[PDB]
C-alpha cells in the first residue's frame, strides 16, 4: 500500500506507481512531479462551524506530522481557533516556525471559546489533513488559519482579486456533544448560531443589525435568536426585532 | 487501478494557487529585501474538468490519505519534503536498477532506428560482392 | 572487503523491532486520531544466524561507525535522513552517469537475447537466397 | 573511507559500496535500502551501571549530531539519566522535539544523582551512538531512555509480549573515577551497588527486602551492603540481615 | 551560456576552507568525544586562476543568486540541503527518464565496440562458406 | 531560470544545467557535485564598516531562508553585530541552533550600538547572502560572525596559520542615512571612524595610542578625531595629539 501516484493514460487520470509504469511513460525532470492539496469543500462536506468542528477531536500519544505540498485550491471556508480550557490554559500549540495560514480564504471562521480539550493535540477524526501555507499537518495549531484537505501526488505530462472576510464566533463546550456557538456582531451583540447559517447570511444579518440599530445599547450582553421561520447547497453551483444576559428573537 | 470518484459532490472547476518558483524576475523583485511579502508570492490559475481530471484529482487525493498517513506514522521526520524525490529515484531504479536485457519487457531500450542500421548496411557486403 | 567479526561475543539471534510503514490497515486504524500511540506502532520478528548474517551484521555496524561519525562531523544538518537516498543516487550514477559502452565492463546492458535476434534472422536473406 | 554498505554475496555478508557493485547486483527500489541499529549488548560488553557509565564522558566544543535508523534490536539493558551538578543545575539537555526513548527495553536503569559534568554534552568515549526511537545521537539527553549501539546500512536481496522494568539508582561523583552507586529499594532503603550485580539479582534482592521486612522503619536512610560471600556471562546464553545514615550488612 | 566576469575587481587566487568528510582518521580522532572542536575540523587549500577558473567562479556565484533566491522564496524548508541531490536526479532523468533510442541524440548508449562485434563476426558465415 | 550549474568545457567554466549536458559529460558520483561560497570581498566591494553596513536593511513580511554550502573562502573582513533599539530591545534574532560564525576571518568587525531597526529581519539590499559556518542565510543573526557572499554550484571533473583579530565599534543611528561610528581603543577611548580607515591602520592607530599614552586618564569619554591630512585598493594586491564628552584632534 505505497503512496499512490497520479498519471494520465488514455485521456484519464489513474493511480500508477513508478513500478506500474510502462516504458513509454517518460519522466524527464523532477519538475514533472508535483504535490497538490485539495479542499474537502470540493467534495461536498458541510462547511458551517458546527458541522466542521465535530470532525476534529483531541488525542494524546500520537506525535504530530507535517508534509509539504506545492499547489493548493482557493478555499471558501477556512478556520482559525483560539480555544482555552475553563482554567485559562491553552488547548492548541503555537504554530511552529515557518507554518503560516492557508493563503486563499474567502471566509475565515475565527472561533474563540472554551472546552475540556481531553488530549494533547487536535486531530481530524476522518484522517484528513489541516492545510496551512504549503504545509499539511495532522494537528491544529493555535490561531493559525487552515483549510481541511487531502494531498495528492502527480506526474505531469511533458507538454478576480483576492478578498478575505473574518467571521468571529464564541464557543462553549468546544469539542464535545454539547457545544454552543454564538456569531459575534460586536463585543456585546451576539446571534445564536445554527448549522443552517451560510457565511453570506451571517454577513447580511450582521449588516442588518448595524444598519437598523439593533446592537446592544448597554454594557450587558445581547444574544439574538433567529426563529426557525427564516430559512437560509454547494457554494460553487448557486424582519422584526423584539427583546424578551439579554435574550431576544428576530422574526 | 483507475480512479472512481465516490464523493457526495464534485466541484468540477479548480481555482488553484501556487508559487512561480523562478518566474521572470522584474528588476529588483528577486531580492528578498525589495521583493514581496509572504502573502504576495502566489500566482493563480483556473482549470476545468477536461477528461474528468478535476473530479479524478479530488478522489485521488482522497484515496492517497491512508497510505500517506501510514507513511507519516512510520517516519521520525517532523516535516517531510522528500516524497517526490524518492519517487523519482524509484522511477529510475525500477527501469535501470538491474541489467537491461535488450528486447526484454523491463528494459526501456529501443534499438529500432539502428536495427535498420545493421539490416540495411548488410547491402555493403552481400551485393557489394563483385566477382 | 569481507567482514570478520572481531567482537568478544556475538548474540547469534536478532530479536528486532521496526515499523510496518504501510501495513494492511484495519478499518479506521490508519487515522491518527483513532490509531495507536507512539508505543504501539512497532512490529517484531526473530532472525537466526543463517549464513552467519547476524554476527556479520554486528561487525558491519561496528565497522560503519568511523565513516558514519566522520560524515556527521562534516555535515551541518542536525538530523540526517538522506544517507540511503544518496546511496541510491550513487548506485545509478556509477552505472548510468556516463555513456554506456555496450559489451564494456562498466555498462550493465545485456544484448544477449537479441544478438540471437540478428544472428538467427540472418537466415531471412542468406538462405532465402532463391536463385 | 565512505560509509560502508552491507551486501550479500556467495551466501555471506560483506561491505561493498555502490561503486564496488557488479552488474548482476540489482537494486529495484529504495525499499531494498535499510538502516538498522545493533546494540552493544550483542557484542558482549558489560551492561551493569558502573561499567556502562564509564564509557560516557562530558565534552564541550563538539556540536551534537543525529542520524535516523529504521529497525532496531530488543534490548535487555537501557539507561535513563537525570544528572545534576552539586549546585542543582542540569547536566544533560532536554530531549529535542521528536526524540523519544528506545522502544524495547527489558530493564531500564534509571540513574539520578550528581557529578561535576565538565562538558556541555555527554558523548560515548568509544565512538558508539546512543540509540533512541529510530534516531541515533552522539549525545545523551536528559531523562530519555537509550541503548548503546551502532548503525549499519544494507541492501536487502529482492526476495513473547513486551515487558519492561525500571531499576532506580542514586549516584554521586557521576562521570568520574570516584563514582558511588546505590540501588534504590524505596526512598529510604538502599543497597550499595557493585558491578557484579545483574538486573535479576537486584530485583530478587529487592523482593527479599520487601517480603522479609528489611526496609527502613524510621525517617532516616538505610544502606544495605552485600558482603562478597554472595556471588551473582552473556544474557542470551544463560541470607541474614544485620544493622551495625545507617549502614548494615546482608550475609 | 558562457560566463563573463563583470565585477569591478577579481581576486584571481582562492584561499579556500572546507571539511575532509572522511579523511584518514588518526587513531581515536574520529570519536566525537576525543576529536577536534567545531573550529578545528577544517582543511585548507590554495587555487590559482588557471583557465580563468577563479574569476569565472566569482561571476558564476554572482549570477546564481537570482535563481537561488527565487528558489528559496518558493520553498517552505527553513534550511535547504537537497539542491545537489535533486540536480543529480535531474541529471539521470534527462538521460534515462524515457526510452533510450539507440543512435539517437538523447540516448547516451555507445554500441561502437560491439557493432565491430557483429560486423566482424559476419566472417564466421560469409566466408566460412565451404562449398 | 533554474539554478545554474558550473561545468568545465574547452578549458573554460560555463553554466550548463543537467539538461544542457552532452553524453560525454559524465557524473559518476554525488561527490562531483559541490556547493561553494564566494566572498563579495573578491569582487572589489568596499569592506569598511560604514560602506558595508549600508548594504543591509531591515524588512518585515519576508520569512528568512537558509541554504548550506560545503566549501568557503578565507575572508579578510567579517562582521558581528549587537544592535539594539534605543529602548533596549534586540534588533537581531539569536542564532538558530547549529548556525555558527564564519570559520576563517582575518578581521572581525564587531559593531555594537543602536538604531531604529524598522523591520523584523535585516536583509542584504543587493540580494547577496550572509555566510556563516557552511550555511548561507538571507538575514543577519545577533552576535554571529558572517561574511558577505554568494553561492555557486559545480560539477567537478572526475580527475600560513589562522590568525584572527577583533575590531570593536560603537554605532548610533544604525541602518539609517545618519549613522555615526566610533572605533574603540578601550571602554573610554574612541576614534571617529571614516570609510578611509583600513583594518591595519586602525590597529596601528590603536597601538600608537597605547604605546604613546593617549588613552583617557579620567572616568569620561575621550573621542579622538583624525584630521583629513593623514591618508590611509584591493587587500590582495597591495603624529601629534591635542585635546580641545571630550573631543580632540590627532595631527
Ligand atoms: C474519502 O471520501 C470518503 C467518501 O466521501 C470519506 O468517507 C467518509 O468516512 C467517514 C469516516 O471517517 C464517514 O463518517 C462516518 O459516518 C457515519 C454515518 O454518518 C451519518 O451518515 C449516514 C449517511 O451517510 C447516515 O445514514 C447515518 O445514520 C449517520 O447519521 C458515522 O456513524 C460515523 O461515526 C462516521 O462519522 C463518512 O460518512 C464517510 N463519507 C461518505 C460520503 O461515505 C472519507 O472520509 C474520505 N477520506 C478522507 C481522508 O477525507
Ligand atoms: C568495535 O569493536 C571493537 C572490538 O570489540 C571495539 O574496540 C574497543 O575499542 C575501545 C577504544 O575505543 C577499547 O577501549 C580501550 O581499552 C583499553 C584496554 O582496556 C582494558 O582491557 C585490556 C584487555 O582487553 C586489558 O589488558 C587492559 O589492561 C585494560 O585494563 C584501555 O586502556 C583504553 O583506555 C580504552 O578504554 C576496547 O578495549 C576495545 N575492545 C576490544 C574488544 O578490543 C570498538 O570500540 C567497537 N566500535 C564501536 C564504535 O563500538
Ligand atoms: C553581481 O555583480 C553585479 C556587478 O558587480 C552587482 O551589481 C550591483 O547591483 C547593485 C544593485 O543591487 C548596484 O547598487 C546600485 O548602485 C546604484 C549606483 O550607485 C553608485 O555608483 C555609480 C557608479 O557605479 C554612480 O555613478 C552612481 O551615481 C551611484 O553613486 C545606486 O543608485 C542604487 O541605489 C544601488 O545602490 C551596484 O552598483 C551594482 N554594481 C555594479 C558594479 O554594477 C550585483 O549586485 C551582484 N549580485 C550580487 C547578488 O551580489
Ligand atoms: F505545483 C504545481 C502543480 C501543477 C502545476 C500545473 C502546471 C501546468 N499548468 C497547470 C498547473 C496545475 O496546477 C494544479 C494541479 C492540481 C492541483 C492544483 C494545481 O491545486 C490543487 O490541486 C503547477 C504547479
Ligand atoms: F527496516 C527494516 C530492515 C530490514 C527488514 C527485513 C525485511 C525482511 N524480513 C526481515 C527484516 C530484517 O530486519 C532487520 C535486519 C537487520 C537489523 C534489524 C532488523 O534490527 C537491527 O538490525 C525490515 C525492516
Ligand atoms: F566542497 C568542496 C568543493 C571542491 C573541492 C575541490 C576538490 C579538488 N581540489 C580542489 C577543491 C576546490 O575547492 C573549491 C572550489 C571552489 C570554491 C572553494 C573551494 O571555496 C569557495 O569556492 C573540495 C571540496
Ligand atoms: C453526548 O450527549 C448525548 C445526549 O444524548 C449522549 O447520548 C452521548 O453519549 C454523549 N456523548 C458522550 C461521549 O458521552
Ligand atoms: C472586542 O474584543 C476583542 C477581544 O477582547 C478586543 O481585542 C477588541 O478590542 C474589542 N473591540 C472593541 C471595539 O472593544
Ligand atoms: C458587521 O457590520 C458592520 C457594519 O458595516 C461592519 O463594520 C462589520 O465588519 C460587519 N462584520 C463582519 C464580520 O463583516
Ligand atoms: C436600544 O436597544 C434595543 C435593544 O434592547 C435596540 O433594539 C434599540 O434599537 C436601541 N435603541 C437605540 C435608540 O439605539
Ligand atoms: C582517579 O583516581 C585515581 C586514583 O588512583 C587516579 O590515579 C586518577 O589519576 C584519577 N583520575 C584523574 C582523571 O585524575
Ligand atoms: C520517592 O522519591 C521520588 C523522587 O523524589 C518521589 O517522586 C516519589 O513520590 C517518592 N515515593 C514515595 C512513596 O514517597
Ligand atoms: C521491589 O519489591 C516491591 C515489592 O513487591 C515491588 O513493589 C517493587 O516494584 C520492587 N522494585 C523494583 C524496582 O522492581
Ligand atoms: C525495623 O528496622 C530494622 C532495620 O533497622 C528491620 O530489619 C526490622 O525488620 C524492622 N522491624 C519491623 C517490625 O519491621
Ligand atoms: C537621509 O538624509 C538625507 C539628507 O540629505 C535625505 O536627503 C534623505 O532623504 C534621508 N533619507 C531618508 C530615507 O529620508
Ligand atoms: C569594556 O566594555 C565591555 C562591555 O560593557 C565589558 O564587557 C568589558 O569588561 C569592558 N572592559 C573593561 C576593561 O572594563
Ligand atoms: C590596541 O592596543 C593594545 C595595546 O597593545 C592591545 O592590547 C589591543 O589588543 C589593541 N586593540 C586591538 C583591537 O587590537
Ligand atoms: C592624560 O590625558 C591626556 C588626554 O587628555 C593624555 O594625552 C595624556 O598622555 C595623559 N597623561 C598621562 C600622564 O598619561
Amino acid at each position: 500500500r505505497s503512496i499512490p501516484l497520479g498519471v494520465i493514460h488514455n485521456s484519464a487520470l489513474q493511480v500508477s506507481d513508478v513500478d506500474k509504469l510502462v516504458c513509454r511513460d517518460k519522466l524527464s525532470s523532477t519538475n514533472q512531479l508535483r504535490s497538490v492539496g485539495l479542499n474537502l469543500e470540493g467534495n461536498g462536506v458541510a462547511t458551517d462551524v458546527p458541522s466542521a468542528t465535530k470532525r476534529w477531536g483531541f488525542r494524546s500519544g500520537v506525535p504530530p506530522k507535517v508534509v509539504n505540498y506545492e499547489a493548493g485550491e482557493w478555499a471558501e471556508n477556512c478556520y482559525n481557533l483560539e480555544i482555552k480550557k475553563p482554567d485559562g490554559s491553552e488547548c492548541l500549540p503555537a504554530a511552529p516556525d515557518g507554518i503560516r495560514g492557508f493563503p486563499r480564504c474567502r471566509y475565515v471562521h475565527k472561533v474563540s471559546g472554551t472546552g475540556p480539550c481531553a488530549g494533547d493535540f487536535a486531530f481530524h477524526k476522518e484522517g484528513a489533513f489541516f492545510l496551512y501555507d504549503r504545509l499539511a499537518s495532522t494537528v491544529i495549531y493555535r490561531g493559525t488559519t487552515f483549510a481541511e484537505g487531502v494531498v495528492a501526488f502527480l506526474i505531469l505530462p511533458q507538454a478576480s482579486g483576492y478578498y478575505s472576510t473574518t467571521i468571529r464566533y464564541q464557543a462553549t463546550g468546544f469539542g464535545t456533544n454539547e457545544t454552543e456557538y454564538l456569531f459575534e456582531v460586536d463585543n456585546l451583540t451576539y446571534v445564536q448560531l445554527e448549522s443552517r447559517f451560510t457565511p453570506q447570511f451571517l454577513l447580511q444579518l450582521n449588516e442588518t443589525i448595524y444598519t437598523s440599530g439593533k446592537r446592544s445599547n448597554t454594557t450587558g450582553k445581547l444574544i439574538w435568536k433567529v426563529n426557525p421561520e427564516i430559512d437560509t447547497w454547494a457554494f460553487w453551483e448557486t424582519l422584526s426585532f423584539t427583546v424578551v444576559x439579554x435574550x431576544x428573537x428576530x422574526x | 487501478e483507475a480512479i472512481v470518484n465516490a464523493q457526495p459532490k464534485c466541484n468540477p472547476n479548480l481555482h488553484y494557487w501556487t508559487t512561480q518558483d523562478e518566474g521572470a524576475a522584474i528588476g529588483l523583485a528577486w531580492i528578498p529585501y525589495f521583493g514581496p511579502a509572504a502573502e504576495g508570492i502566489y500566482i493563480e490559475g483556473l482549470m476545468h474538468n477536461q477528461d474528468g481530471l478535476i473530479c479524478g484529482l479530488r478522489q485521488l487525493a482522497n484515496e492517497t490519505t491512508q497510505a500517506l498517513q501510514l507513511f507519516l506514522r512510520a517516519t521520525t521526520e517532523l516535516r517531510t519534503f522528500s516524497i517526490l524525490n524518492r519517487k523519482a529515484i524509484d522511477f529510475l531504479l525500477q527501469r535501470w536498477g538491474g541489467t537491461c536485457h535488450i528486447l526484454g519487457p523491463d528494459c526501456c531500450i529501443e534499438p529500432a532506428d539502428w536495427t535498420k542500421n545493421i539490416t540495411d548496411k548488410i547491402d555493403q557486403i552481400i551485393h557489394d560482392f563483385v566477382d
